[PDB]
RNA sequence: GGCGCAUAAAGAUGAGACGCGUUUUAGAGCUAUGCUGUUUUGAAAAAAACAGCAUAGCAAGUUAAAAUAAGGCUAGUCCGUUAUCAACUUGAAAAAGUGGCACCGAGUCGGUGCUU
């Protein structure tokens, strides 16, 4: 039985379909497992697979980092206890035990309630003598007297847990800490970045302006007023305002799509800037790094202000002066309140619920809520000056422990610790004998290259241990082999190229890679010298000359710098039409300018032998971060550099990764040529090509050369192969589930291998569907065109961006009110019957772009041919269209489309292009899917190595099946029901297998493998129509869907009519049965049984909701620790039910507590799952259930399908609720009438079906009441939402005489009431009908459990009511 | 106003949101799970009104509707009526 | 679909560190009014509150300790929210195995015939 399989790959579903030769969908009676009356179910062999998406591994990485950092923190506390173990035991024994039980209730505690000092008296005098710990800190640095042991331990014990960022390197000096050198570092970055428009910041004083307190926004324009001028919205201006703490926009600063707001204090910055970076390019991230660094300098000058007794008192005096300003400012403020208002004094100070004082201190609030609360109220107060300066200065009432503590360099804690150790070195000699251990503890830092301290037990770490003892920070060097472990860190952190595996890719800023990309921009340069009329690609003499001149001179090179400084300075040409680069270069030798600026030796950089030396330096400056292994790795290069630049070279860094490896560029060669990719970029003859053609040169060796490496060596199983891929995790989950569905699928049909496997896959978009993300872009095209013209069309008719998407008006604004074909003026009001004709008609390429469609009055203004537009028009209009050329109204591609009449007509290369745009599969991961499905199915070798390729792997593109679907009107409303995916995969099989029937002769372009290389250099006829049943040519017309039609309309009303039942000439076998295929396939798509399987899951993830709630006494809380009361200590709430167990047991009924045989649902947390697997029956007797019956323990996961009366299918949501399962069988004429009802204003084609489909919409008003009938008498069987149903029926009866379009739109919105999964809300015309779910679960006990296979073709039906 | 407006800030309140939708599956039913339970909440995207405007248009009010289990959730959403409008 | 310049881009991935935030406790609340409690002089009320309670008015109000997914054993200054998954058949797992074909019609698949 010959058959083939259609598939479709999204990210939540996969469509699977089985077709036969006449495209009749098969159907089989099936075996039923369980205990029902029915023992066979006839099912159609077509459906889809639904499943929840596959999340990335980011959150688990973050919580892993959090657990590790709290682990190291607590173990630092354990270290400090280890040093002060004995002497603290000398004075007071249970002190550390008091610190251990600081968290309990005094009932639960077994020592004194006062942790510090034991008594009441020294504790009260402790808080009165020292209110904070900072007073104690500044006391202990500025002391001569002895102090208490537990006091000093508590001091330095505070000094360990909070140590500030290690992100500065070195010590505190104006090279890295003052605002002047870092500000001028930013200045050199800015002017040295641009090289044009040089600004000055020499005589200005950013220390005096930025350092002293004032208003921030008032400070903002002042530094603008000290520089000569950029703007108040300058890039430097918004940059420095960003560095102060204001969060500016950067939309108009770079002319980007959306707004570009960044908050440095927000945690979004560390990737949101990255998404900003992807809209500007990588050249600016160092400038943003300098902005962040200078912002840290501003914050450091903000926190340190005291400078009088600066001898070892940098911090604590500033903190306690801030404490005092809080104190006296509170007193004067309260005196101002009671002095002025005896109302709202309680609302400020006794509230803790309205963002007041008590909320900012004792309640739950923040400083934004408090300042935003008090600011009009304090503004209302009668006499109140010199406090708004604290409002704009953030100075009033500000606490100690804030979010601005993230600025603190650890050296302040280091030396501040250190002076305390100097004042205490004399009294307590243990400190004197342990001080290097103390500063060693504080200054410890696990490097990047080391990684975690495993013992081979991790999944993630790679440490090797040169000695074998406990890894301790006293003697950290005694264990670590940095060479071997860091060598693994070189190996564990490099990536492998897909385009060249078994090899390590390059860093991003390699000199080799930058030569690759600068040459990859210069390979597209095709310049016209004025007098040859020839855009000629460059020579290696020319390219090497320019690289010798310009790319070794400056980074950002414009075209006027280019043609001025080369073509006239060297070559003496005035105007050269350099067609490739518009203004500036996408690639630049920035690292070349870096190191050439550093070591100042052009001979050293132009050596061919120091290149791999620079690969070592680029590699080490790429990877490592800890400076010691930075410098020793270049002690190998201690010879070349005489230590001056090595005072600087260790600082400079580079991040990123190249997409290629050196063995793919400067590795393999053409054996015919003996040339690397660099050699082709410096010598590609007359035809200099881009690297995408260097891969895809099918005549040349490089597709074979890469492809012999793309095949694996010793291949692993399926799972590691899927782990080798490149995409989202969810698309990989779609690949794996696709393979599983193919596996069970071929296990269904006789265990016979299939014949053709078609794949469609396109996903991962977030571009907001281009409704309003495009009118600003094409409106910007209007503003550029009108900007160059000056013929102000926007003075007599300005239009709106809701109506800018419609192509008629937009094409009217494109051509400056002048028609292309006839030199005439297109009138304003007659745009309705104005015609939209294509450059190349609808028989050669299905194109709806701007690049093809132009606006005119008549179709006959073009000429008389389906060929290129007539030479009585282009030669006629070679002036105004060249004005469109000079003003950039058209691209060069659309230019040669319009000036294709220069080429006479459509050539072999033309139809070569139009055929090779329909079918060339250009997604990498799609070809990988084709390889993985290729490996499993075809496995019969021969005596040779030949894969006997019985199974064809056909890959299509969405334009073919999509435009087939739209042309033959088999419409697709994504919102009726989930059946549409299976119909999409079915049509994928239709178009794919129709291609393998009609054209087997060029299977080698849309099937992976090695078929015949016979192509369209001879399959295109060099003349008109080939003869009947004697055609060696493919066809004439570049569309491949023409033979499904009846009429092939030419550009003259001419019906090219192709034969009815299509065959193939070389086979003599029929390929298209036009007489019955559309009633057949239309009968297929209207089928009421389509296999829908929502895939089951075991719910994993986090334990519960994480925000810790206060100590109430509700009995549904989960304790944080096992010794902690959920009442007397609080805890978490709302756990995560992994899966629901179904249990028969006996509860103790009534006051007599007698065994009552029940069968009830029970939810399971994830926090009890491993306990449930370890012993379930002891867990359930621990739950309070007796007489467990283990053979009736029914594990019911999430989305386990249940069946009720009339086939009322419902999906099991969790233990607490249900979800809704049955589907909708809709006749296809209703689907089409809702489609064209929805598409009435956006029909997008010829007026024949605009009027035809329009009147056809106007026919069937009956269909609307038939659809509401279907939802009516359908919804009473399975939904049972009675009041909602009467609301929508009555509301439907109200607005019956509505305008048709939006009425049908509200019908489409009314279809959500049926759909699968969660209950939703929706809005018929104005009345938004509220959702309604089913929290009940008692009915499922009396229902039909169904277990499903992964294709839903082995149902297993279990009845709960038959169970005892 | 954006999608990751709602994702990040409703993420910041102690709920879980993990939407699922891309081409060609032209549906973007985000999931809410107002209780960590089978009481998940859902809004789609359809052709006329983006899911931001579906969200704020669906939650200008408090909780006042039928179910007595979700109301604090709606109160949470009440706060995020006002933050994105005046930032 | 965006073909967005006929071209087609960019991808999972894992190591370091801060800063919060949250929660419980320590941060003795003071005075006046009224109440429950034992004393006190008492054949019973009767202050001495030492306490607790509630209500008013006052008073201060910034910080610390601990934990930060339950915990696990392999006990490491490691790991625990990723991917992975119907059922029954064995098998510790790893895994492997488990179900006829044509024809007719279509309201969630049903019916007919044959092979058994």
């Amino acid at each position: 039985k010959k058959y083939s399989i259609g598939l479709d790959i999204g990210t939540n579903s996969v469509g699977w379909a089985v077709i036969t030769d006449d495209y009749k969908v098969p159907s089989k009676k099936f075996k039923v497992l369980g205990n029902t009356d029915r023992h066979s179910i006839k099912k159609n062999l077509i459906g889809a697979l639904l499943f929840d998406s596959g999340e990335t591994a980011e959150a688990t990485r973050l919580k892993r980092t959090a657990r590790r950092r709290y682990t190291r923190r607590k173990n630092r506390i354990c270290y400090l206890q280890e040093i002060f173990s004995n002497e603290m035991a000398k004075v007071d024994d249970s002190f550390f035990h008091r610190l251990e039980e600081s968290f309990l209730v005094e009932e639960d505690k077994k020592h004194e309630r006062h942790p510090i000092f034991g008594n009441i008296v020294d504790e009260v005098a402790y808080h009165e003598k020292y209110p904070t710990i900072y007073h104690l800190r500044k006391k202990l640095v500025d002391s001569t007297d002895k102090a208490d042991l537990r006091l000093i331990y508590l001091a330095l014990a505070h000094m360990i847990k909070f140590r500030g960022h290690f992100l500065i390197e070195g010590d505190l000096n104006p090279d890295n800490s003052d605002v002047d050198k870092l500000f001028i570092q930013l200045v050199q970055t800015y002017n040295q970045l641009f090289e044009e428009n040089p600004i000055n910041a020499s005589g200005v004083d950013a220390k005096a302006i930025l350092s002293a307190r004032l208003s921030k926004s008032r400070r903002l324009e002042n530094l603008i007023a000290q520089l000569p001028g950029e703007k108040k919205n300058g890039l430097f201006g918004n940059l420095i305002a960003l560095s102060l703490g204001l969060t500016p926009n950067f939309k108009s600063n770079f002319d980007l799509a959306e707004d570009a707001k960044l908050q440095l204090s927000k945690d979004t910055y560390d990737d949101d800037l990255d998404n900003l970076l992807a809209q500007i390019g990588d050249q600016y991230a160092d400038l943003f790094l300098a902005a962040k660094n200078l912002s840290d300098a501003i914050l450091l000058s903000d926190i340190l202000r005291v400078n009088t007794e600066i001898t070892k008192a940098p911090l604590s005096a500033s903190m306690i002066k801030r404490y005092d300003e809080h104190h006296q400012d509170l007193t004067l403020l309260k005196a101002l309140v009671r002095q002025q208002l005896p109302e709202k004094y309680k609302e400020i100070f006794f509230d803790q619920s309205k963002n007041g004082y008590a909320g900012y201190i004792d309640g739950g609030a923040s400083q934004e809520e408090f300042y935003k609360f008090i600011k009009p109220i304090l503004e209302k107060m009668d006499g109140t000056e010199e406090l708004l300066v604290k409002l704009n200065r953030e100075d009033l009432l500000r606490k100690q422990r804030t979010f601005d503590n993230g600025s603190i360099p650890h050296q302040i804690h280091l030396g501040e610790l250190h002076a305390i150790l100097r004042r205490q070195e004399d009294f307590y000699p243990f400190l004197k004998d342990n001080r290097e251990k103390i500063e060693k503890i504080l200054t410890f830092r696990i490097p990047y290259y080391v990684g975690p301290l495993a013992r081979g037990n991790s999944r993630f770490a790679w440490m090797t241990r040169k000695s074998e003892e406990t890894i301790t920070p006293w003697n950290f060097e005694e264990v670590v082999d940095k060479g071997a472990s860091a060598q693994s860190f070189i190996e564990r952190m490099t990536n492998f190229d897909k385009n060249l595996p078994n090899e390590k890719v390059l860093p991003k800023h390699s000199l080799l890679y930058e030569y690759f990309t600068v040459y990859n921009e210069l390979t597209k340069v095709k310049y016209v010298t004025e007098g040859m009329r020839k855009p000629a690609f460059l020579s290696g003499e020319q390219k090497k000359a320019i690289v010798d001149l310009l790319f070794k001179t400056n980074r950002k090179v414009t075209v006027k710098q280019l043609k001025e400084d080369y073509f006239k300075k060297i070559e003496c040409f005035d105007s050269v039409e350099i067609s490739g680069v518009e203004d500036r270069f996408n690639a630049s030798l920035g690292t070349y300018h870096d190191l050439l600026k550093i070591i100042k030796d052009k001979d050293f950089l132009d050596n061919e032998e120091n290149e791999d030396i620079l690969e070592d330096i680029v590699l080490t400056l790429t990877l490592f971060e800890d400076r010691e292994m930075i410098e020793e790795r270049l002690k190998t290069y201690a010879h070349l550099f005489d230590d001056k630049v090595m005072k600087q070279l260790k600082r400079r860094r580079y991040t990123g990764w190249g997409r290629l490896s050196r063995k793919l560029i400067n590795g393999i060669r053409d054996k015919q040529s003996g040339k690397t990719i660099l050699d082709f970029l410096k010598s590609d003859g007359f035809a200099n090509r881009n690297f995408m053609q260097l891969i895809h040169d099918d005549s040349l060796t490089f597709k074979e050369d890469i492809q012999k490496a793309q095949v694996s060596g010793q291949g692993d199983s399926l799972h590691e192969h899927i782990a080798n891929l490149a995409g989202s995790p969810a698309i990989k989950k779609g690949i794996l589930q696709t393979v599983k569905v193919v596996d069970e699928l071929v296990k269904v049909m006789g265990r016979h291998k299939p014949e053709n496997i078609v794949i469609e896959m396109a996903r991962e978009n977030q571009t907001t569907q281009k409704g309003q993300k495009n009118s600003r872009e094409r409106m910007k095209r209007i503003e550029e065109g009108i900007k160059e013209l000056g013929s102000q069309i926007l003075k007599e008719h300005p239009v709106e961006n809701t109506q800018l998407q419609n192509e008629k008006l937009y094409l009217y604004y494109l051509q400056n009110g002048r028609d292309m074909y006839v030199d005439q003026e297109l009138d304003i009001n007659r745009l309705s019957d104005y015609d939209v004709d294509h450059i190349v008609p609808q028989s050669f390429l299905k194109d709806d772009s701007i690049d093809n469609k132009v606006l005119t009055r008549s179709d006959k203004n073009r000429g008389k041919s389906d060929n290129v537009p007539s030479e009585e028009v282009v030669k006629k209009m070679k002036n105004y269209w060249r004005q469109l050329l000079n003003a950039k109204l058209i691209t060069q591609r659309k230019f040669d489309n319009l000036t294709k009449a220069e080429r006479g007509g459509l050539s072999e290369l033309d139809k070569a292009g139009f055929i090779k745009r329909q079918l060339v599969e250009t997604r990498q991961i799609t070809k990988h899917v084709a390889q993985i499905l290729d490996s499993r199915m075809n496995t019969k070798y021969d005596e040779n190595d030949k894969l006997i390729r019985e199974v064809k792997v056909i890959t299509l593109k969405s334009k073919l099946v999509s435009d087939f679907r739209k042309d033959f009107q088999f419409y697709k409303v994504r919102e009726i029901n989930n059946y549409h995916h299976a119909h999409d995969a079915y049509l994928n099989a239709v178009v794919g297998t129709a291609l393998i029937k009609k054209y087997p002769k060029l299977e080698s372009e849309f099937v992976y493998g090695d078929y015949k290389v016979y192509d369209v250099r001879k399959m295109i006829a060099k003349s008109e129509q080939e003869i009947g049943k004697a055609t060696a040519k493919y066809f004439f017309y570049s569309n491949i869907m023409n033979f499904f039609k009846t009429e092939i309309t030419l550009a003259n009303g001419e019906i090219r009519k192709r034969p009815l039942i299509e065959t193939n000439g070389e086979t003599g076998e029929i390929v298209w049965d036009k007489g019955r295929d559309f009633a057949t396939v239309r009968k297929v798509l209207s089928m009421p049984q389509v296999n829908i399987v929502k895939k089951t899951e075991v719910q994993t993830g986090g334990f519960s909701k994480e925000s810790i709630l206060p100590k109430r006494n509700s009995d549904k809380l989960i304790a944080r620790k096992k010794d902690w009361d959920p009442k007397k200590y609080g805890g978490f709430d709302s756990p995560t039910v992994a899966y629901s167990v179904l249990v028969v047991a006996k509860v103790e009924k009534g006051k007599s507590k007698k065994l009552k045989s029940v069968k009830e649902l029970l939810g399971i947390t994830i926090m009890e799952r491993s306990s449930f697997e370890k012993n379930p029956i002891d867990f359930l007797e621990a739950k309070g259930y007796k007489e467990v019956k283990k053979d009736l323990i029914i594990k019911l996961p999430k989305y386990s399908l249940f069946e009720l009366e009339n086939g009322r299918k419902r999906m099991l949501a969790s233990a607490g609720e249900l979800q809704k399962g049955n589907e909708l069988a809709l006749p296809s004429k209703y689907v089409n009438f809702l489609y064209l009802a929805s598409h009435y204003e956006k029909l997008k084609g010829s007026p024949e079906d605009n009027e035809q489909k329009q009147l056809f919409v106007e026919q069937h008003k009956h269909y609307l009441d038939e659809i509401i009938e279907q939802i009516s008498e359908f919804s009473k069987r399975v939904i049972l939402a009675d009041a909602n149903l009467d609301k929508v029926l009555s509301a439907y009866n109200k607005h019956r005489d509505k305008p048709i379009r939006e009425q049908a739109e509200n019908i489409i919105h009314l279809f959500t009431l049926t759909n699968l999964g969660a209950p939703a809300a929706f809005k018929y015309f104005d009345t938004t009908i509220d959702r309604k779910r089913y929290t009940s679960t008692k009915e499922v006990l009396d229902a039909t459990l169904i277990h499903q296979s992964i294709t839903g073709l082995y149902e297993t039906r279990i009845d709960l009511s038959q169970l005892g | 106003m954006n999608i990751n407006d709602l994702i990040r800030e409703i993420k910041n309140k102690d709920y879980t949101v993990k939407l699922s939708g891309t081409d060609s599956n032209s549906i973007t039913q985000l999931i809410i799970r107002v209780n960590n339970d089978g009481n998940e909440y859902v809004i789609s995207e359809s052709e006329n009104e983006s899911i931001v405007e579906k969200f704020i248009s669906a939650f200008k009010n408090g909780w006042n509707q039928e179910y007595e289990d979700e109301e604090e959730f709606y109160n949470d959403m009440q706060t995020i009526t006002l933050k994105s409008e005046l930032n």
